[PDB]
Formats: structure tokens, C-alpha cells, sequence
């Protein structure tokens, strides 16, 4: 309240708390420490550069599929002969 | 009263051909005119004698700088980057902060373009090089079944030669065709992907926060040998900042510099091996100065703020206080900063990246 | 009471929320995420942020 | 034929030249991709979106006073640049 | 051997597949170049 007795005292108190790092400490206590997410933040510390295996994988399956098809065509050939 | 500190208060180009308040220019110089307009008063800009901010000699118990000239009736008001500290709030009056700041990190602009054979293993992932080799022998073994112990060795070496890449047995025939289509896609992918890095070529940086400076040692770092910045880490009881101080306290050679200019020079001449910790305000400004080789990373380490200082129990007290609040809400404060930091700057960050080629 | 921070109804010119309870002597002090605005600094006192 | 010795030589040499020709192709593409990226100064908005190419007006005249008083988005930024651009982007005469 | 008839067929078909694989390669390079062009909203100016 304007012209209060607690005016000046509280003002200085806030400055004192901040300089003692008590304010920063309190925030860390309720925001990060008491937080539930240091996991999505530890992974956000870094994601890396280049290409994936996903796309290339699709071409691997079509390869093995072709090999299997050949292993099938091979067996039948020896059978007819 | 005010101090000569760029870009808050600087000597105008032709200051020798000017007089009065026209001699000076800067953030605080403009902030002064604004405050004077809302409070209604004429003023005379004067530079503090000793050129200090506001400290208190333990022995003589005497205040120096602007804070001093206020307590001893030399000036009526202080418009400068004066930090709002408890030790000062006791002797003088501080208006609400006209600019919030803190301690930041300064590193060299990542112009990293080293050899590293690891720029060849990146395009095609290690996992992909593996599978392409597994399928490689996976085909040389399938072909091997198409065609006594040595006869299998000579053949396995022949199918390995048919593997090492370049009649109408339909079976193994489609194998060679499918394997060819397979390698075709891969080499095409490698080529396309390799074109990407060399086209865009955006730079990355190691240190993102302060915790990153403590978790590593390869990149040295320090602060000013004397000031609130250094005294901050020393007295800080916070986890991260604690370890940082422990390192800097015994780091050899000295990680502390004499002046702010020396610190910046150390960052520009260490090829990104040395980081400098300083006030965000001065840091942001440096980033906008040639050769534009420095940048601020991560958020501030603490919350500070400058304010207009007025003698305890002054008449300009309340008026100036409200004036600062009014200016900030009108976005006039933010406007002024943009004017002297970025607009008047020499380094358009998004413009320097839009105007750089390879 | 009303669970508001501190605004001023243009018509009635009455303060509400915490800022209100301060001006009308309902409370002695306000410890909350109260924004330091010019409109409020005129009626009450704000400590440093 | 299948002379394993010189056989792997031909294979490794092939893999070697494969990488090189792939590198040449990829690299040649970036120089052509960027060559197209360079967009010619078409409109006024193009002068504001970039900084590589400096620009200014006559130091005195309706042309200069236009940008100064203009409250239009694009022209605003342009004036902001020219107002503090160093060296002076303004000329004495049209010549 | 040199059966001119089917000979030009193998040549034209080769030139055909050459263009296609070249197109695939070029286009695939563009999908990764643009994939990098997409810059995450770092600031307000980005919005
Ligand atoms: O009230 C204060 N305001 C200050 C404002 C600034 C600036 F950012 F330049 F505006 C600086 N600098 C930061 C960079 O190094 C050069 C000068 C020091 C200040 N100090 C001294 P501290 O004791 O080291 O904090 C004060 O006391
Ligand atoms: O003094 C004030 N302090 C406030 C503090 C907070 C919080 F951040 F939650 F602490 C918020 N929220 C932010 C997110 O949305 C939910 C509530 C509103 C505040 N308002 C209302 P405004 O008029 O919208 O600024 C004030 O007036």
C-alpha cells in the first residue's frame, strides 16, 4: 500500500534475496528441480547431422526379396533337369 | 551525470564543433531527453569525473563515480547503465529497471571447416555401410550356391570378384540385376546427400548453455579479473556456477583478462578455444561490431537491471520512476535499444548469413 | 476473493484482485506474480523485481 | 579371369573412382544450386530483404524525403538502413 | 554382336535409363537440400 511501513524494508529484502542467489535458487526449486522433465531436455541438448537408415532399408528388403526369388528359381531349375 | 560507455553515451563525430548536450549521443543520451520530456525539466549532460560507476572504498567509506556525485550533491540525477544493487539502494533511489540484463557467454563464430575423414562417414551412415556390406556378402554367398573343398574356395573367391562391383542363368541372373538396382539407389543417395551439406552448409556450435562449459574442458573460459562478474561465481552457491569457479580459480594460464577488450581479443584469437563471460548488454553490442566474429550463446546466468538513480528523498524521485514505466509500456525503451544495438549496428546477423557464399 | 490480479474497471473506477485489496485496506502486502505496471505503480508501491 | 590378387585391385579402384565422381557431381551441384539462388534485384522488397547490395538516394530531394516520411512497411525498413548506413549511401548529384 | 537393329535399341534404352537415374539423383539431392532449408522458428521474426 502507498506510504506503508513495510515499503522500504521489503524493497531491500528483495534486493538482498536476489544477491544471495536465493531468488534464483527458489525458481530452480519449483521450475526445474521439482520439474518432471529433465529427460526431453537432456535429449534436446543435441540431435545430430546426416542421413537415416529408414529409406535405405526399404531397398535392402527388396534386395533380399530378389535373392529369395532367385533361390526359388534355382531350386526349380535343378528339379526339371 | 553519466558515464562514457558505448553505446549508451558516446562522443559525437564532430563533437569538437559542438557544445552542450549536442556533443553526446547514445542510448542514455536519448533516454535522458525522454525522461526530461515526461518529467518536464531542462538538463545539462555531464560526464562523471573519475569515470567510475558507484563503489564504496572500505577504508575512507567514500562513494565514487556517479553514485558518489549524487550523495554529495554534485548532480541531481544519474542517467546511465547503473546497476541496481542493494549497497546502492541504501544510499540513493533507483527507479524501476529500464533494461533487464545478466551475465552471458561469448564465443568465436563457428567457422569450423576442418578436414576430419569423419565428413565422409557421415553422408552414408555407419549403420548403412554395415548393411551394404552384409548384403554384399549376402549376395556373394547366394551366387556361390548357384555354381571338393578347394573347388568351393576358388568359387567363393570368384563370386567375391563378382561381388567386388562393376551366361543366361535366370536364377543368379535376376540376383545380379536386383543387386545392381540396389547399389544404384545407394550410390545415388550418397551423391544426393553429399550435395546437401556442401550446398546449405549451416554452422553448428558445441556450447549451448553454461552447464556445457562445466561438462567439458577442451574449451577454456574466464571472466574479468575484477568486477561483479568474477565476484559472482566466487560467491555463487549454485551447482553449475560452483564448478565453473573452481576451474577458473586454479586454471593455468590465467583465464582472467585485464580489460573487456582483452577478453574479446582472446576469443577472436583462440579459434574458438576460449570463451569470455561478460554482461549481456555489452556482449550483444560486440556481436554487432566488425569483423562480426563473436556471438552470444544461451540465456543469461542471472537477472540484473539498470535504473535511473536519484538522491534519496528527491523531488524527481516518483516522477522519473513513472516515466521509466511509461517509456517501457510505449515500447520506447525497446525501440531505443534496437536503434543503438541492431539498427545502428554493423553486423546484420541474418543478413551476414544471407550475404555469405562459398 | 475474486481471484484476479489487479485491474481497473473503467466505469466504476474500482480496483479488483490483490491490487484492490491493497488500496482498500483488506491486506497489508501482496506477494504474488504481480506485474509491475505504470497503472498500478500510481496507486500502490512495487518493490524491485 | 578370377586372379584374386589383381581382382580386388580392380574392385577397390572402382570403389575409389566411384566416390570421386560422386563427389565431383555433388560439389558441382552446389555451385549451380547457389548460382540460381542469387536472385536479381527485381522489386524494392528485394533491396530490404538483403544487405549485400548497398543502395541509396539523393542527399536532398523529394526522393529522399519520401522514404523518411513513408509509413509503408517495405519503404520503412529501407529508410532505416539508409539513415545509418556507412559510408554515406547518399550522393551529391544524380551524376 | 553388331546387329544394327537391336543395337540401337540397347543404345537408346541406355540413354533412356541414363536420364532417369540422373533425374532421380538430382531430385533426391533437392529433397535433402530443401529439408535443410526449412529453418526452425528461432526468433519472433521467423514467425
Ligand atoms: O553499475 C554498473 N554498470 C555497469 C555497466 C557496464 C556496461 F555493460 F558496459 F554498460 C559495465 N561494463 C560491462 C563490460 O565491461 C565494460 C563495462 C560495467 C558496469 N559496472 C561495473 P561492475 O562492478 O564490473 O559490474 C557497474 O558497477
Ligand atoms: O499482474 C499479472 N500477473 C500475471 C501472472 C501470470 C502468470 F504467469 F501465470 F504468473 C499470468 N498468467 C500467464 C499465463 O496465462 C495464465 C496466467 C497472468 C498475469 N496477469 C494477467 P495479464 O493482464 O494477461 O498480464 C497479470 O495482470
Amino acid at each position: 500500500p502507498k506510504g506503508s511501513s513495510l515499503g522500504t524494508p521489503v524493497n531491500l529484502a528483495v534486493l538482498k534475496l536476489s544477491e544471495q542467489g536465493l531468488l534464483d535458487k527458489l525458481k530452480n526449486k519449483w521450475w526445474y528441480d521439482k520439474g518432471e522433465c529433465g529427460a526431453k531436455d537432456s535429449g534436446s541438448k543435441e540431435k545430430t547431422s546426416a542421413l537415416s537408415l529408414s529409406n535405405v532399408a526399404g531397398v535392402f528388403y527388396i534386395l533380399v526379396g530378389g535373392l529369395g526369388l532367385a533361390m526359388l528359381v534355382a531350386l526349380i531349375e535343378f528339379c526339371y533337369k | 551525470t553519466t558515464i562514457l560507455e558505448s553505446p549508451y553515451v558516446m562522443m559525437k563525430a564532430n563533437h569538437a564543433a559542438l557544445a552542450g548536450n549536442e556533443r553526446y549521443e547514445g542510448y542514455c543520451v536519448d533516454l535522458a531527453a525522454e525522461i526530461a520530456k515526461h518529467c518536464g525539466f531542462k538538463y545539462k549532460l555531464t560526464i562523471v569525473g573519475d569515470g567510475k560507476y558507484g563503489a564504496r572504498d572500505a577504508d575512507t567509506k567514500i562513494w565514487n563515480g556517479m553514485v558518489g556525485e549524487l550523495v554529495y550533491g554534485k548532480a541531481d540525477i544519474a542517467i546511465a547503465p547503473l546497476t541496481i544493487t542493494l549497497v546502492r539502494e541504501e544510499v540513493i533511489d533507483f527507479s524501476k529497471p529500464f533494461m533487464s540484463l545478466g551475465i552471458s557467454i561469448m564465443i568465436k563464430k563457428p567457422q569450423k571447416s576442418k578436414p576430419g575423414v569423419f565428413s565422409f562417414l557421415d553422408p552414408l551412415a555407419y549403420e548403412i555401410w554395415m548393411c551394404i556390406v552384409f548384403a554384399y556378402i549376402g549376395v556373394s554367398v547366394v551366387l556361390f550356391l548357384v555354381s571338393t573343398n578347394e573347388f568351393g574356395i576358388f568359387n567363393s573367391l570368384w563370386f567375391s570378384l563378382g561381388a567386388f562391383m562393376q551366361p543366361r542363368s535366370l536364377s543368379g541372373r535376376i540376383v545380379g540385376g536386383v543387386w545392381w538396382f540396389f547399389t544404384l539407389i545407394i550410390i545415388s543417395s550418397y551423391t544426393a546427400n553429399l550435395a546437401a551439406f556442401l550446398t546449405v552448409e549451416r554452422m553448428v556450435s558445441p556450447i549451448e548453455s553454461a552447464e556445457d562449459l562445466s561438462k567439458q574442458t577442451e574449451i577454456a573460459y574466464g571472466t574479468l579479473d575484477s568486477g561483479s562478474t568474477k565476484e559472482f561465481f566466487r560467491r555463487s552457491k549454485i551447482a553449475v556456477f560452483d564448478k565453473m569457479w573452481t576451474y577458473m580459480r586454479s586454471a593455468e594460464p590465467s583465464v582472467f583478462v585485464r580489460t573487456t577488450a582483452e577478453g574479446v581479443a582472446r576469443v577472436r584469437k583462440s579459434k574458438g578455444k576460449y570463451a569470455y563471460l561478460l554482461e549481456s548488454t555489452m556482449n550483444e553490442y560486440i556481436e554487432q561490431r566488425k569483423p562480426c566474429d563473436t556471438m552470444k550463446v544461451g540465456g543469461n546466468l542471472d537477472s540484473k537491471g539498470y535504473g535511473i538513480a536519484t538522491p534519496k528523498g528527491s523531488s524527481l524521485g516518483t516522477p522519473v520512476n513513472l516515466a521509466v514505466l511509461k517509456l517501457s509500456e510505449q515500447g520506447l525503451l525497446d525501440k531505443l535499444k534496437n536503434k543503438w544495438w541492431y539498427d545502428k549496428g554493423e553486423c546484420g546477423a541474418k543478413d551476414s548469413g544471407s550475404k555469405e557464399k562459398t
